[PDB]
RNA sequence: CCUUGAUGUGUAGGAUAGGUGGGAGGCUUUGAAGUGUGGACGCCAGUCUGCAUGGAGCCGACCUUGAAAUACCACCCUUUAAUGUUUGAUGUUCUAACGUUGACCCGUAAUCCGGGUUGCGGACAGUGUCUGGUGGGUAGUUUGACUGGGGCGGUCUCCUCCUAAAGAGUAACGGAGGAGCACGAAGGUUGGCUAAUCCUGGUCGGACAUCAGGAGGUUAGUGCAAUGGCAUAAGCCAGCUUGACUGCGAGCGUGACGGCGCGAGCAGGUGCGAAAGCAGGUCAUAGUGAUCCGGUGGUUCUGAAUGGAAGGGCCAUCGCUCAACGGAUAAAAGGUACUCCGGGGAUAACAGGCUGAUACCGCCCAAGAGUUCAUAUCGACGGCGGUGUUUGGCACCUCGAUGUCGGCUCAUCACAUCCUGGGGCUGAAGUAGGUCCCAAGGGUAUGGCUGUUCGCCAUUUAAAGUGGUACGCGAGCUGGGUUUAG
RNA sequence: UUAUUAAAAACACAGCACUGUGCAAACACGAAAGUGGACGUAUACGGUGUGACGCCUGCCCGGUGCCGGAAGGUUAAUUGA
């Protein structure tokens, strides 16, 4: 709340137009809809009189006075599962429903806000030391360099594509063999929350392998080169083999023939995206010795592969 | 279009006139032009170019 | 860009010219029309129907070669169909009660913005306006107040 | 509307300042500054005034105001005071018009009507003529021609080059375009001059600044699109200039014609140069509109008895996006699967015969991959052929009728063969296989889904063949899809 | 209900809602008389929408239609300086 008086005089070039617009040009910092709600609140005076009709026509020679309130990111306490912490690097296991960068609607409660609470002066480095983005619905390992010279080496490594990243994913369909996918990608022409494959898009490379199959699903291990927004999902979906439980990019639900009631519940229970990062490899900033870390399989994935293993060993066998 | 059709009346007392077109926008000054007049059988000045 | 695109644009101007001739003599002088066009208007209604077509061809002929928006905009005010005209009357009556009920706090805006306002006569008019309303007399002078403001609205001179 | 006297407070400021000119003075003993009431304006802030008291006088730049005067002389604007003139609007009273599907009496043993009394409205309503507005409720029409599609658009006139086949002309949904102006100079005459591009040199100065010297006599320019021309220059500059004139104009060309263009030369008056001569527009080809009917001027041309006048005629003249541009109205948009009538295969769709753009089939050229080894087996870049059952277009039609998709009954023909039969090769040990050749004698499925053709699935066998039959078969059946009318 | 291809999900239906109507009612039939409404009287008549019953019918007057208000601008017949 910032209670500051706002009084101004309308000119003679706003003739024959409404109330919301007139205050907009003279007050550039506040737009029509912000003005509209305060008009309905009976807190704006025109010619010394309060008005209740925003669609009035005002021309000029009037003194409008707004007597009301007006108004980087506040840190919040979030539980984080620390994997490795020292003076140069920070390895963190990001839990479910936690976005790595706050936006319009999430001022506090994200990774950056939690890192601000975890270490107060962490705001010195840009973006609080995050180097690559990851979906909030997907859990996995995240890397943050503590010191700013490590930031320069890390971003340069990705430009040369030196750091290797590994992912664990569960998809639909009886897979046969691994391979590579190389398809340019750009924004979806119609929907603004989809990043679809486009022939004249940004070039991309992704590799995928398989560890074991299932009834109509699979468990697979793969490596991603470029950590762009939702790269792994579309390249897995461009071969019409969408991820299991993905609501945005995965296909429509398709339970298998003769599926048990418990199996159908698990897909309903597993209502998040099937993605996880297990193994990350990095080069130390000032030492030059490789570090290797592993991420335990999350509990939801443990039961997901368990129910599929029982179903596959019962129906097909 | 932009041109304005004008009439040139003899400076003498006769009513015989000639028809022509002048752009008033670029040449608003009245013309000082003399042309043959059959009624007076001589050459007479023409004025009042609109 | 298209010959027929010009055609409908020209034809739209033709019916606009046909509207001017169908307008009364008293209201004809209101629009800022040139004398050459004005003289052609009076001959247009008195000519026989076939000559009206030729006159309509005439009226369209030299009206296309000049600018049309001020003529159309001025015609719109007289028809009271342009949006800025009706709101101008709205504020013109909006300053009436702002002035007819006080008489002193509203004259400042008029003189500050309009330099052709005769404040010597405006104060006297309000004196009569206050007298008739206070004595519950018929408003025989309230109409003249609006005429003066309306006359000064379009540069009476 | 006619005088009659005041009447105009944003501000500093002696203080209730109206704009346009004269203005340092008019007025007054035909009796004054300044004191009081009466009437009266009136935002009581202030002011005008009959009267006499009074017994001889008032201002103006003054410094300030955007603007300086009750110092005066006028056109006057607004507000408003009091008579007379003219015309409206509103309100009140009454009845005698008019209304009364109020009561009563009579014609009259009558809920019609008329007559009489009274009550209630009342000059209202209502009615008649004209007029403003609304008015597809109703009536008469229009929606032109060229082909396109869910709805809309574009073209119609003129000019340039090619198509155009060496006179002229010559079309297409043939390829490129432009014009509806402009110029009183950018016309005429006279005189004068000749650029692009590049070399060297030269300062700010660069790929132009303007040039000194050079090969080029036009590849530059020619108001604008293109073409043809332009050195006698039509290109460039300067003086004078109006021939961009009036009445003509033999003759020729182009078109069916209206029309359009060239036009020597004659009479008059002109401009240029001394003169010979040129000048009836712009180097030319598009820059446009015939007639009917309108404005102006002239013509005593005519003037429904005489003289005029009105009107009409002739001449010049401005008068079209009449653009649908040889121009049906001055005035007009759409649908009809609710349609009808008279015609048309003069004009679409499916099928039939041209066709192979695209794609299927065969062959050849053979770098390369192939344990050695090209065609044992593939084979990149290309070429030649065939049904042609997809996706298409072309002239031919049955519109005085050519009935479909699919299912049932019925089948027939070709083999580019699904099985059975005879073989070749094999990277064919046998069975089981794969490819190719010959061979059409026979056989070549049952059910759920959907109207299905097709296809998926379930289950058999030797397979559950491919195409023609106008993608067979309604004067054999079916009406499930398509299906007018709800 | 489509006689003579459509018997239905279509029409209608009691109910519900809005609007018009004070009697010489609105409206309709009729150049008009007059008649129906109705020899009824706003718990009545006409028009429109929906269509048992239960829970309900949310927001918006911008354009059109309707009502009221009229401050103002334009505006014919009429009269003739």
């Amino acid at each position: 709340a910032q209670r500051v008086q706002l009084t101004a005089t309308v000119s003679e070039n706003q003739l024959g137009q409404r109330l919301d617009q007139a205050l907009a040009e003279m007050f550039p910092d506040y737009s029509r809809s912000r003005i509209k709600e305060w008009i309905l609140d009976q807190r704006v005076l025109v010619n010394g009189k309060v008005c209740d009709k925003p669609k009035e026509k005002v021309l000029g020679g009037e003194q409008v006075a707004i007597n009301a309130e007006i108004e980087r990111f506040e840190p919040q306490d979030i539980p984080l599962d620390i994997v490795y912490e020292d003076e140069d690097i920070i390895i963190i296991n990001k839990p479910r429903d936690l976005v790595v960068h706050p936006g319009a609607g999430n001022p506090d409660g994200t990774v950056l806000n939690a890192l601000l609470h975890y270490y107060p002066p962490i705001a010195d480095v840009p973006r609080a030391g995050i180097v690559h983005r990851l979906d909030k619905d997907t859990t996995g390992l995240m890397v943050v360099a503590k010191t700013v010279p490590a930031q320069t080496r890390l971003v340069e490594s990705l430009q040369r594509r030196e750091i290797t990243r590994e992912y664990e994913a569960v998809a639909i369909g009886h897979m046969t063999a691994g391979g590579t996918v190389d398809e340019p990608i750009s924004r979806h022409p119609t929907k603004r929350t989809h990043m679809a494959v486009h022939p004249m898009g940004k070039p991309a490379v992704t590799h995928y392998r398989i560890m074991e199959h299932f009834r109509v699903h699979t468990r697979l291990r793969l490596r991603l080169e470029t950590g762009r927004t939702h790269q792994i999902r579309v390249h897995m979906a461009h071969i019409t083999h969408p991820l299991v439980g993905d609501p945005v990019y995965g296909g429509r639900p398709r339970p298998p023939k003769g599926a048990s009631e418990a199996f159908i519940s698990t897909l309903r229970k597993f209502d998040r995206q099937a993605l996880h990062a297990t193994m990350l490899r990095l080069y130390h900033p000032i030492s030059g010795i490789e570090m290797e870390w592993h991420a335990p399989i999350p509990q939801d994935m443990v039961e997901l592969i368990e129910v599929m293993r029982a179903d596959f060993e019962e129906h097909k066998d | 279009g932009i041109r304005e059709k004008i009439k040139l009346v003899s400076s003498a007392g006769t009513g015989h006139f000639y028809t022509t077109t002048k752009n008033k926008r670029t040449k608003p000054e009245k013309l000082e032009l003399k042309k043959f007049d059959p009624v007076v059988r001589q050459h007479v000045i023409y004025k009042e170019a609109k | 860009v298209s010959k027929s695109e010009i055609k409908r644009d020209a034809e739209e101007l033709k019916r606009l010219g046909a509207e001017i001739v169908d307008l009364g003599k008293n209201a004809l002088d209101k629009i800022p029309l040139d004398a050459d066009l004005r003289a052609a208007i009076e001959l247009a209604q008195r000519i026989k129907m076939e000559g009206r077509r030729r006159q309509l061809q005439l009226i369209g002929k030299m009206l296309r070669q000049r600018d049309v928006e001020p003529i159309r905009q001025a015609l719109d005010k007289l028809k009271n169909r342009h949006n800025q005209q009706v709101v101008l009357f709205h504020k013109l009556e909006n300053l009436r009660d702002r002035l007819i009920d006080q008489g002193d706090d509203a004259i400042a805006e008029v003189l500050n913005l309009w330099p052709d306002a005769d404040r010597q006569q405006l104060r006297t008019l309000i004196r009569n306006a206050k007298k008739e309303k206070e004595g519950n007399k018929p408003p025989k002078s309230a109409r003249q107040i609006f005429q003066y403001l309306r006359e000064l609205a379009e540069n009476e001179g």
